[PDB]
């Protein structure tokens, strides 16, 4: 079986599980997406932000 | 058990041939809730007094935890409101929905409710255009004989705008959207006796379908693009539409050189500005809106739509230009190159409606023998 | 007679994800204090708004301890002066507008809190205002106190030239030329009328990478349901 | 009559996993 | 001590649109100054020079700063 | 010359590109609901199917191929006898009231 | 009002399929884009020309406005 079908019969079949899945993924997703944009935002504005001038003072 | 009313919103019969235009008819349900939701939290900090109001705005834009957003989700949200209307109102013209006579007239009273609401919503923060924008619009009612000076003084709580006239709006303004929230339910009730009105114009009773899976998600999709095209403004260009002057405190002893209310009046403001006379231009304004009630007595073609009337198509989108002109021509000052256009364009507005759109169906009936 | 449109200058923040060079905010604040704050009543800001942007807690608090502020009803029933604290807004120059008009040629400095967003072009205007003082042209005569600058409407302003090369000196020691001053100040003023610029772009960015990611999936979920009826053949089979 | 009826072919529209009428479903269904 | 700006204005006054408008300015300048009683001025022509100038100052100046 | 224009307008209105006819698209009112009630079965169902597919194709924004389109000479005026019959009765019903 | 007494149908047949048994976006590029054009050619003529003329009155309206502020030879 593909990952998809293995994914279906484990999680996406029983609705009680299907809601348990989403908060789990969301709970971890919050931990990645913030780190991503905060770094990209840091990266694009390299040499401008407070944390980049946080050591001098 | 009252859930069964949501047969209206769950198991409703509606067509299948439906565009994404009619999403706009639904977004106002979101904009109306979205605006109140924002504006409510917003108004936990506003103050209905002069000396503190403009500060009481900046109390939000600076010190409040994410209070700065709520001003702009509200303000520019009030503009994405209209952008749905003037696609939603132009619709029924182009698809012949005004025939639902019991409904189209309701479609007026919602509008006039808003165009007297949104006005009140611009003046609360005293942006130096608030005041004069309140003065220019409100003073026009003085044009009336024998009561003009009395009403305007009566609504000016005296002799001109002041602390009292602020507070007379913040309560008139924080209330009406609920009156819209109610009348909107009426606007749907008369519909539910007949259902929607397809682009063709034909009774599609043979091909009506549910609403919970299909148009729901479509409306969400419609809603998703709205929030997108609302987040862009607030996030990337909140200064775009709202004139910059509205951040200046208000002072009756200093006018700006150029004055214009917010952009959306301008199709109508320009009409008044064209007429050098005072009163005789006003009654064009109120008639520039109430004419929509006059249309259903001018449905000539024994067809309904304009999908099947290529001549009227040439005249319909033409009207959109004249609006997009009058939207802009009012936005610019009073000088000779433009005044010559307002005297034309404003006449074109009345002209296309009351002469030629009937004239098309008078012809198109005859090209096809009825 | 004419207006004047400033050009579209580049900046460290003109991009749709370009934030402010907070360093450039730092030296700009020195300019407001040495120069502007004798006549510009910026009221809608306090030193505590400078924390986490250009200075620290202690360094900013040092500046409130610097200037005295009117505060307190004494138990004797009077008012006194104390060193400022963070919660106090900027020391206003003059108690009212009139004294500012009397301490000038009848004209009034506008506040700089929201001047940038309250003036067409904002920074480009304000930068090109200071850096557009020039000798008058032919045929023009101007009263006393006034001066010439095209960008200001009417081309007649009661603005004494406030900036000149090495009117002051900054801390890190950059070249205190008339331009580098004008950048850091105009960079400052945008922050005054936008304490949210840094965070505006963050949610400015987080939006797309949700909506750009969602909006197709919804556009599939739409097409997932409608596909029953996007694919439907009919017929007509009477006797 | 009701025997002369026939269903058209949506093979221009189906998923690839099911185009082969000789096969069965239920091996890609769980994936679909 | 020198302003970096004046270096750039100097380089730009050599440019095409800058020089041409400068020439018209002098002709306005003499047309008025040679006349006695005129409600006229070179506020007209000065602006066409500057917007032509500052467009060059725009494109590059913050390479230095 | 005229008749070269009726045939053209009928091609520009679009409603030959959807398997429809002319009477199909009429605004429905009380005067017309009478006639559509009065039609016979063989023609009535033939009204339905012309509509029922044009809708589903105004859904997709697709059309029929050029062959299956409608032709001006074949634009049958099947409804006019049944309709003018009505408005005769209407004006007989009104003027008799005056 | 609801399903059940709307109107009459006789001798019509409907063929409809699950979504699961079919791709969501079949021939999205192939058949759509020609259909975008055909959709476009049938509207463009009676949609633009007003907006085309607007571009000219937004054009001449500003140019003729600019001149009027420039002085005259006098
Ligand atoms: C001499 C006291 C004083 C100084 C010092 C001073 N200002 Fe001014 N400012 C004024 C006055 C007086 C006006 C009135 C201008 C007018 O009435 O048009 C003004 C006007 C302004 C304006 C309004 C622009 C407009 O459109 O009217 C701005 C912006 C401004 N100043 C910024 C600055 C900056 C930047 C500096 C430092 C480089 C500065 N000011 C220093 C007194 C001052
Ligand atoms: C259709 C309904 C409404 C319209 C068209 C409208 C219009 C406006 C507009 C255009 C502004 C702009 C002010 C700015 O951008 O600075 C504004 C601000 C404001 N709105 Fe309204 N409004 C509406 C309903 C409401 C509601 C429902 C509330 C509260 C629940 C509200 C409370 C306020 C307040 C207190 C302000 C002052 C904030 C400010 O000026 O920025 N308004 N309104
Ligand atoms: C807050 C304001 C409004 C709300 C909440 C609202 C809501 C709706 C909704 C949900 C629909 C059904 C969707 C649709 O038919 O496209 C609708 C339809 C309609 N609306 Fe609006 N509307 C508002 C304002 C207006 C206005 C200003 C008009 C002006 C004429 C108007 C006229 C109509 C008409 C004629 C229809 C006919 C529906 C059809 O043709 O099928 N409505 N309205
Ligand atoms: C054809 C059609 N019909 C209807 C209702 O008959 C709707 C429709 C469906 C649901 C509606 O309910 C809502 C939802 C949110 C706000 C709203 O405002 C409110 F609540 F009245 F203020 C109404 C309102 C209208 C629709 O979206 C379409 Cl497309």
């Amino acid at each position: 079986p593909t990952l998809t079908a293995r994914l279906y019969s484990l999680l996406f079949r029983r609705t009680s599980t299907f809601a348990l899945t989403i908060v789990v993924g969301a709970l971890f997703f919050e931990r990645a997406f913030d780190q991503g944009a905060d770094a990209i935002y840091e990266h694009i504005n390299e040499g401008k932000l407070w944390k980049h001038i946080k050591h001098k003072y | 058990l009252m859930k069964i009313v949501n047969n209206a919103f769950i198991d409703l019969p509606a067509p299948s041939n439906i565009s994404s235009w009619w999403n706009f008819g639904s977004l106002l349900g979101i904009c109306l809730i979205l605006q109140i939701l924002t504006g409510l939290f917003l108004a936990m900090h506003y103050t209905s007094d002069t000396t503190t109001a403009f500060s009481s705005v900046t109390h939000i834009c600076r010190d409040v935890n994410y209070g700065w957003i709520i001003r702009y989700m509200h303000a520019n949200g009030a503009s994405m409101f209209f952008i749905c209307l003037y696609m939603h109102v132009g619709r029924g013209l182009y698809y012949g929905s005004y025939t639902f006579l019991e409904t189209w007239n309701i479609g007026v009273i919602l509008l006039l409710t808003v165009m007297a609401t949104a006005f009140m919503g611009y003046v609360l923060p005293w942006g130096q255009m608030s005041f004069w924008g309140a003065t220019v619009i409100t003073n026009l009612l003085s044009a009336i004989p024998y009561i003009g000076t009395n009403l305007v003084e009566w609504i000016w709580g005296g002799f001109s705008v002041d602390k009292a006239t602020l507070t007379r709006f913040f309560a008139f303004h924080f209330i009406l959207p609920f009156i819209i929230m109610a009348i909107a339910m009426v606007h749907l009730l008369f519909l539910h006796e007949t259902g929607s009105n397809n682009p063709t114009g034909i009774s599609s009773d043979v091909d009506k379908i549910p609403f919970h899976p299909y148009y729901t998600i479509k409306d969400i999709l419609g809603a998703l693009l709205l929030i997108l095209a609302l987040m862009l403004l607030v996030l990337f260009a909140p200064d775009l539409l709202g004139d910059p002057d509205n951040y200046t405190p208000a002072n009756p002893l200093n006018t700006p050189p150029h004055i214009k209310p917010e952009w959306y009046f301008l199709f109508a403001y320009a009409i008044l500005r064209s007429i050098p006379n005072k009163l005789g231009g006003v009654l064009a304004l109120a008639f520039s809106i109430l004419i929509l009630a006059l249309i259903p007595l001018l449905h000539t073609s024994k067809q309904r739509s304009m999908m099947f009337r290529p001549l009227s198509q040439c005249l319909f989108w033409a009207l959109v230009a004249d609006l997009l002109t009058l939207t802009w021509i009012g936005g610019q000052p009073v000088e000779h190159p433009y005044i010559t256009i307002g005297q034309l364009a404003s006449v074109l507005y009345f002209l296309l409606i009351l002469v030629l759109m009937p004239t098309a169906g008078t012809i198109e009936n005859k090209l096809l023998k009825w | 007679d004419l207006e004047l449109h400033p050009p579209s200058y580049p900046w460290s923040h003109r991009g749709l994800l370009s934030s402010l060079d907070h360093t450039s905010i730092r030296r700009g604040f020195q300019v407001y204090k040495q120069v502007c704050s004798s006549c510009h009543s910026m009221d809608y800001v306090a030193y505590r708004h400078l924390v986490g942007v250009c200075y620290t807690e202690d360094e900013a608090k040092a500046l409130a301890e610097e200037v005295e502020v009117q505060d307190g009803p004494n138990e004797d029933g009077e008012m006194f002066m104390r060193p400022g604290k963070l919660s106090d807004y900027f020391p206003k120059p003059y108690p009212n507008p009139e004294a500012a008009r009397a301490a000038n040629n009848g004209a009034l400095p506008p506040d700089l809190s929201y001047i940038v967003r309250a003036r067409h072009g904002g920074e480009d205007y304000v930068f090109s205002l200071l850096t557009g003082y020039c000798e008058p042209p032919t045929g023009v005569s101007l009263r006393e106190g006034l001066y010439f600058n095209p960008y200001f409407p009417g081309q007649a302003i009661g603005m004494a030239p406030p900036i000149y090369n090495e009117v002051l000196e900054f801390d890190d020691g950059t070249p205190a030329t008339m331009s580098q001053v004008a950048k850091d100040v105009c960079t400052f003023l945008r922050w005054a009328a936008e304490p949210e610029h840094d965070h505006r772009k963050r949610m400015g960015l987080k939006m797309l990478l949700m909506m750009g990611l969602l909006l197709p999936l919804v556009y599939a979920m739409k097409r997932h349901k409608w596909s029953v009826l996007k694919s439907r053949k009919l017929a007509y089979r009477p006797p | 009559s009701h025997t002369d009826i026939k269903v058209p072919d949506f093979s221009d529209y189906r998923r690839p996993e099911v185009l082969d009428s000789t096969k069965s479903s239920k091996e890609s269904s769980e994936a679909r | 001590l020198v302003d970096p700006l004046t270096t750039v204005r100097e380089q730009c006054e050599q440019l095409e649109k800058c020089v041409k408008a400068r020439e018209r300015l002098e002709l306005c300048d003499e047309r008025v100054s040679s006349r006695s009683q005129t409600e006229e001025d070179c506020t007209e022509e000065l602006l066409d020079f500057l917007h032509a100038r500052d467009h060059c100052v725009a494109h590059k100046l913050f390479n230095s700063l | 010359w005229l008749e070269g224009i009726r045939k053209w307008y009928y091609n520009a209105a679009g409603f030959n590109k959807l398997g429809l006819m002319r009477d199909d698209t009429i605004h429905e009112n009380d005067d017309v609901k009478e006639a559509i009630r009065r039609l016979p079965e063989n023609l009535y169902d033939d009204r339905v199917f012309r509509i029922k597919r044009a809708l589903d194709l105004s859904m997709r924004q697709q059309i029929l191929p050029k062959e299956q389109w409608t032709k001006y000479e074949e634009d049958k005026s099947y409804l006019e006898p049944y309709l003018k019959e009505v408005i005769r009765e209407r004006k007989e019903r009104e003027e008799w009231a005056k | 009002r609801q399903f059940g007494h709307l109107t009459r149908v006789r001798h019509v047949i409907t063929y409809s399929l699950s979504p699961f048994e079919q791709r969501a976006f079949p021939h999205y590029f192939s058949k759509g884009i020609p259909n975008v054009l055909r959709r476009t050619r049938a509207c463009i003529l009676r949609v633009a020309p007003p907006f085309v003329a607007f571009y000219l009155v937004y054009t001449w309206g500003t140019q003729e406005f600019e001149k009027s502020k420039r002085k005259n030879p006098a």
